[PDB]
């Protein structure tokens, strides 16, 4: 079961570079080096994210799409940046405007054809393809825009394979852009009708969780990103290893998404203790559930406690007894029966791998599908409408060949999506 | 508003079908409006004697029911004349055929050369029913949940691309990216149907060779200025199938896609009937769930008078699928336009 | 006389390696020792490969190891229709070549874990095509039914209501072991809060060794496989009896080994040792097969059972006078060299059919229903070549098994 990562846009690229920086380490794959892997088990499944060509050069199977040179020209000129095959670099020297429509209809539309070519060359790699990974930001052109096209085409060329998407939703408190809510509403629309697994990350939730769960005084982007890359490896990659109870994308999805819409999840790491001090090593198991299921520690901005849960996926990865896990999970579902849905006897879906993160003893990826994520689409819709009404920076969209009813479409869709989420939140 | 016009028809057992297995008397007729059912089978459902295929009785309620003996001409008499008049009136109208595999839905829709179907008959009636007139035709097929335009010229490889289903200024969803041809005469429409046949996907099944892979939607919009806009749409949906067990391969995938799409209509109607009973602050409409449901939204929830053609298979094996279909129609009858 | 075994599904394959392990252990057949007589099928390579990488690697033939690189899918539908179909062919072929190669076999011991993907789907179509190609044989399947409250899969019940409908009308006798109730045994009858799947498997792998293995071996009261289905099922329905083990003492904590028959047999009827959360809340026994092995005197037995029969608290069904199949084997049990099992010189592996399952079924029926009421993950089944038929026609179906265990019992 192979897969093909996709670093759409600037953010998606920056974060992507960190995800591969991480992932490689969990497979002993040096820049241009070969398999230095501490063990031999970190090789039995490499195929899934790499490619066999020479015999010492296992190249990551990802795609780099962006209309801004600077990005691709900084990631390929650094560390592991020199591992990607030139063919993978799908750049577009055009005008990388921060406009969703400009990167989906005018500038993005051209490089798209030059994308489909590669996305087909990589899909036809080997073994059996499972799905595609897509990373990007809902606060820019090449991210929300170019990324919104890539999915609509991918999910039409292979409506069989799954589609995981890691989006960096526009943080509330402070928005790192001005058109932000526009590019968001417009991209979420296509996502909720293409991708079948979306992990919303919050630039401001990262800061928080990195300022209170990590004594880090200077949380650089690289850091933030790294945290994400650590969680997103626990999702996919992890499950591609043996284990007492192993899972995989399919199992994971067909167990977490009750309604065809797509549903949004919430990534969460387990052992999140500061280096020096904090190193209590308290990882028996009950300490992990305490963390993960807490408010703080949830990559989303909204708090689970503000909305029922639909499903949960405990992706553990560390030698442990199937008793102290499955039991605990139950206890938690009883202690917090209030918000955890009743029409579902067993919301939590326990998974237990074996091999842990290289230097750590035991970890556990958290993927919660709570209806609490409503307090995000609402936010966006608010900010959107609030400026839409006055057609704020609307002329910047239309002028790139768009429709004024298109904005309505997006809003409507995402708004209806809110309805559904509430129909099962009560 | 009025309840959806629904008619139930059954197809006669084929000689080959009869030879394979002969179990008749499953469907009986009582009154033109209603059907009485007693179905025989090799074995009944294993439980206390309840609704089984072995020997059981059931009741069907519909506007009108047709026997195995008569074909499309009977449908043309009652349905074709009145339905076309509504469209001329400017009122939107839509008719589709629903039923299990081997029900002969293509027979109702297209019809044979000797016996013209609903579409060719309605085409004749529109002229009779018919001031400036403008008319265009759109023809497309949905295969593997992807849309193709029948109008597209014949070629080795050709894809229309995904249908641009975007809601415009109008609240009701509209289908775009469809090529349109002016309708001067019936023959022009017929020609479009003929060329469309080649483009439309076809396949053979254990049940029947005629089997259509893709659902077919024929849409004709008439604009008349004494401009009134009216849309007449005739849809030929593919039926459900056991063939999935019998065959595999691409055929399995096509069946899976159809069975999922067919189910979305069923869930929608179920919600719709429930919506009919419940006053408010209840379950939402599944239109958004599937693309097919979205397009059909106007049909189910919004504007336009609707009529449905349900085909039934007298086969005992098919009984569970047919019962569900009948149940679907019964539930659909509950809600009003 | 022979019998083959089909380990299907991640769990069923993991448990298979365990159950098959104990075998060699009491047969003097080291890692690279004869040719077995079972197979391992799963749509998850990583799990089947574990038998190609871990212990007993070369003790199996790569021909009796079927794998489907595609997708496993934790759902009946996919495993049954779409994918599972593609694999069935190859699978059947093997269980038809090995069934021929032997000499007068007895049946196919199926090993699946009800609420799984390959365990639900796959098996369903396997047993179907089996009952037609070998209707004239025995079909005893040892299943692992969904834990009453500590389930795993979110869909779990769905996958078990679809596999029940097809197994009811194709299998002869399906033994069931409650996954949850196994932890209990490790806590109350072993004392250990660290039970890994590889441990739970050792339990089943033990009771089963007393089923097939030791039974197929001569003794003072041989018991053929046919005997079972005959004396264990009162009606054509694929009745699901319960598996139980007696000498489950810890080889560390307590040490009372020397526990005369009368006691080891009495420890089988106690709810805190029945390898199933089907507590005798009302379920009347209707046939029990007390399989003994080791030092056991036929008279000592024909007394310990008599005392039980007159204990009244074990209330048997009305229409059943005597329902106690005394099975005496020779070879005593076989504890893993360094597991956690005491190691006695006699054991009582009592299995039986009890109207108790009325509970277990209800609790799984309700579950299913609750979810079905909103259709939840139904679209995940439909899109894999399925419909409301398989569901609605299997809901009402099993229903008549909830009524069956009520009608055929509770009434004089
Ligand atoms: C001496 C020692 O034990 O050091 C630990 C350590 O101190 C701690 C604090 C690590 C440390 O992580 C961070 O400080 C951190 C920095 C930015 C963003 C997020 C986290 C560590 O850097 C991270 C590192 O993680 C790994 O090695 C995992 O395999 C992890 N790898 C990466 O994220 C990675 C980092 C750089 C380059 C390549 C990969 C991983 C996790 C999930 C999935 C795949 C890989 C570990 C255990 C440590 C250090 C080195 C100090 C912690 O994080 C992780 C992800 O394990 C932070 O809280 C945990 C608890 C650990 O004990
Ligand atoms: N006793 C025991 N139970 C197990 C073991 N492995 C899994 N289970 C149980 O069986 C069920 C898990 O089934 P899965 O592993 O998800 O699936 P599968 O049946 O192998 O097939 P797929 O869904 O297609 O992967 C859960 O109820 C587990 O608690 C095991 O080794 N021993
Ligand atoms: N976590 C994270 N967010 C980023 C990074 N880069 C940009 N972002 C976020 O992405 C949004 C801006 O979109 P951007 O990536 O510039 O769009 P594009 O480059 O035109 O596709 C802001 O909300 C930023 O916080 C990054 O490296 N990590
Ligand atoms: N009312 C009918 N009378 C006679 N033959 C019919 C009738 N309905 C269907 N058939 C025949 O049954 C076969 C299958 O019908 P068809 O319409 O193609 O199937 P489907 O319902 O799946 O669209 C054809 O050979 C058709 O001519
Ligand atoms: F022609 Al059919 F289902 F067989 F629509
Ligand atoms: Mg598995």
């Amino acid at each position: 079961r192979e897969i093909v990562h996709i670093q759409a846009g600037q953010c998606g690229n920056q974060i992507g570079a960190k995800f591969w920086e991480v992932i490689s380490d969990e497979h002993g794959i040096d820049p241009t080096g070969s398999y230095h892997g501490d063990s031999d088990l970190q090789l039995e499944r490499i195929n899934v994210y790499y490619n066999e060509a020479a015999g010492n050069k296992y190249v990551p199977r990802a795609i780099l799409v962006d209309l801004e040179p600077g990005t691709m020209d900084s990631v390929r000129s650094g560390p592991f940046g020199q591992i990607f095959r030139p063919d993978n670099f799908v750049f577009g020297q055009s005008g990388a405007g921060n406009n969703w429509a400009k990167g989906h209809y005018t500038e993005g539309a051209e490089l798209v054809d030059s994308v489909l070519d590669v996305v087909r060359k990589e899909s036809e790699s080997c073994d059996c393809l499972q799905g595609f990974q897509l990373t990007h930001s809902l606060g820019g052109g090449t991210g929300s825009g170019m990324g919104t096209l890539l999915i609509s085409k991918i999910r039409e060329e292979y409506p069989d394979r799954i589609m995981n998407t890691f989006s960096v939703v526009p943080s509330p408190k402070v928005s790192d852009t001005v058109v932000e809510p526009y590019n968001a509403t417009l991209s979420v629309h296509q996502l909720v009708e293409n991708t079948d697994e979306t992990y919303c990350i919050d630039n401001e939730a990262l800061y928080d969780i990195c300022f209170r769960t990590l004594k880090l005084t200077t949380p650089t982007y690289g850091d933030l990103n790294h945290l994400v890359s650590a969680t997103m490896s626990g999702v996919t990659t992890c499950l591609r290893f043996p284990g007492q109870l192993n899972a995989d994308l399919r199992k994971l999805a067909v167990n977490m998404v009750p309604f065809p819409r797509l549903h949004f999840f919430m990534p969460g790491f387990a052992p999140l203790t500061s280096r020096g001090s904090q190193q209590y090593r308290a990882l028996t198991v009950p300490e992990l559930t305490q963390q993960m299921f807490d408010a703080k520690n949830m990559m989303a901005a909204c708090d689970p406690r503000h909305g029922r849960y639909l499903t949960v996926a405990a992706v553990f990865r560390g030698r442990m007894s199937m008793k102290e896990v499955d039991e605990q999970m139950l206890n938690v579902q009883n202690k917090n029966s209030s918000y955890f849905v009743e029409w579902i006897p067993n919301n939590v879906k326990t998974a237990v791998c074996d091999i842990p993160p290289r230097g750590l003893k035991m970890s556990a990826t958290f993927i919660g599908n709570s209806t609490a994520i409503q307090e995000l689409f609402k936010r966006i819709s608010e900010q959107f409408t609030a400026m839409f009404r006055r057609k704020a920076f609307l002329h910047w969209y239309t002028g790139e060949g768009m429709d004024e009813m298109e904005f309505t479409e997006a809003e409507s869709n995402m708004n209806d999506l809110v309805s559904e989420y509430q129909q099962y939140q009560d | 508003s009025e309840k959806v016009k629904v008619y139930l028809r059954i197809r006669p057992f084929l000689t080959s079908e009869l030879d394979r297995q002969e179990d008749q008397g499953c469907v009986c007729i009582e009154n033109t409006e209603t059907l009485v059912l007693q179905a025989p089978k090799d074995s009944f459902a294993l439980k206390s004697n309840e609704r089984g295929v072995g020997q059981a009785t059931h009741k069907f309620t519909f506007s009108q029911i047709f026997g195995p003996e008569v074909g499309q001409v009977a449908f043309f008499n009652l349905t074709m004349k009145e339905m076309v008049k509504d469209v001329l009136k400017g009122q939107n109208w839509l008719i589709y055929t629903y039923g299990v595999t081997n029900s002969g839905k293509t027979y109702t829709i297209q019809g044979t050369s000797k016996d013209a179907g609903i579409l060719p008959q309605s085409l004749a009636l529109i002229f009779n029913s018919l001031i400036r007139f403008s008319v265009w035709i759109s023809f497309f097929e949905i295969y593997n949940e992807l849309l193709y335009d029948l109008l597209e010229p014949p070629s080795h490889q050709h894809k229309r691309q995904t249908l641009r289903l975007c809601e415009d200024q109008n609240g009701n969803p509209y289908v775009k990216d469809l090529n349109w041809i002016h309708v001067r005469d019936v023959e022009e429409a017929w020609k479009l149907l003929k060329v469309g046949r080649k483009n439309q996907s076809f396949a053979s099944t254990h049940m029947n060779q005629q089997s259509s892979r893709s659902h077919s939607i024929f849409s004709i919009r008439i604009l008349h200025l004494q401009p009134k806009i009216s849309e007449l749409s005739l849809c030929d949906l593919a039926g459900s199938e056991r063939c999935k067990h019998q065959k595999s391969g691409e055929r399995l995938k096509e069946a899976g896609n159809i069975n999922t799409s067919l189910h979305t209509l069923g869930r929608c109607i179920a919600a719709l009937r429930q919506n009919q009973q419940n006053r408010s602050k209840q379950n939402l409409i599944p239109f958004r769930d599937s693309k097919l449901t979205r397009v059909f939204q106007g049909f189910f929830t919004g504007r336009g008078r609707s009529c449905m053609i349900v085909n039934v298979n007298p086969c005992a094996s098919t009984y569970d699928e047919t019962l569900h279909a009948a149940k679907f129609s019964a539930l659909a009858s509950q809600l009003v336009h | 006389r022979e019998c083959i075994s089909i380990h299907v599904g991640q769990a069923g394959v993991q448990i298979g390696n365990a159950c098959w392990e104990l075998y060699c252990l009491e047969h003097g057949i080291q890692p690279d020792g004869h040719v077995p007589r079972a197979v391992f099928v799963d749509l998850e390579p990583t799990v089947i490969d574990e038998v190609r990488t871990g212990t007993y690697r070369q003790l199996f033939h790569p021909e009796q190891l079927i794998t489907g690189k595609e997708d496993a899918a934790n759902n009946y539908a996919r495993g049954h229709y779409t994918i599972g179909k593609e694999i069935i062919d190859l699978v059947l072929d093997r269980i038809r070549k090995l069934a021929d190669q032997c000499t007068g076999l007895q049946g196919f011991s199926v090993f699946h874990s009800f609420g799984g993907g390959t365990g639900s789907g796959f098996t369903s179509l396997l047993m179907e095509r089996l009952s037609v190609d070998y209707g004239k044989k025995s079909k005893l399947e040892f299943s692992i039914y969904p834990a009453p409250q500590v389930s795993t899969a979110v869909v779990e019940p769905y996958n078990s209501i679809l596999t029940t409908h097809t197994t009811l009308e194709h299998s002869d006798c399906a033994f069931m072991v409650d996954n949850e109730a196994i932890y209990d045994i490790c806590r109350r009858n072993l004392d250990i809060e660290r039970p890994t799947y590889t441990n739970l498997n050792r339990l089943i792998g033990q009771i089963v060794s007393s089923i097939t293995a030791s039974l197929r071996f001569d003794g003072a009261l041989n018991v053929d496989l046919t005997e079972f289905q005959t004396n264990l099922v009162p009606y054509p329905r694929g009745h699901f009896p319960l598996a139980t083990y007696a000498p489950v003492i810890s080889a560390e904590k307590a040490y009372h080994e020397q526990l005369s028959v009368a006691e080891i047999t009495n420890a089988c009827f106690e709810p805190a040792n029945q390898m199933v959360k089907c507590d005798p809340r009302h379920g009347k026994y209707m046939a029990c097969c007390l399989l003994y092995r080791g030092d056991v005197v036929p008279k000592d037995v024909n007394a310990a059972i008599a005392t039980i029969k007159t204990k009244r608290t074990i209330q048997f069904v009305d229409w059943c006078p005597t329902g106690f199949k005394v099975g005496i084997n020779y070879e005593p049990p076989t504890v893993v060299p360094g597991g956690d099992l005491a190691k006695v010189q006699r054991a009582v592996c009592m299995l039986s059919n009890t109207t108790a399952i009325a509970e277990a079924w209800a609790r799984l029926d309700h579950k299913f229903d609750l979810m079905y009421a909103k259709r939840a993950f139904v679209h995940w089944y439909v899109g894999e070549g399925m419909e409301e038929g398989e569901f609605s026609e299997a809901r009402e179906d099993m229903a008549a098994l909830e009524k069956d265990y009520e009608e055929v019992g509770v009434d004089s």
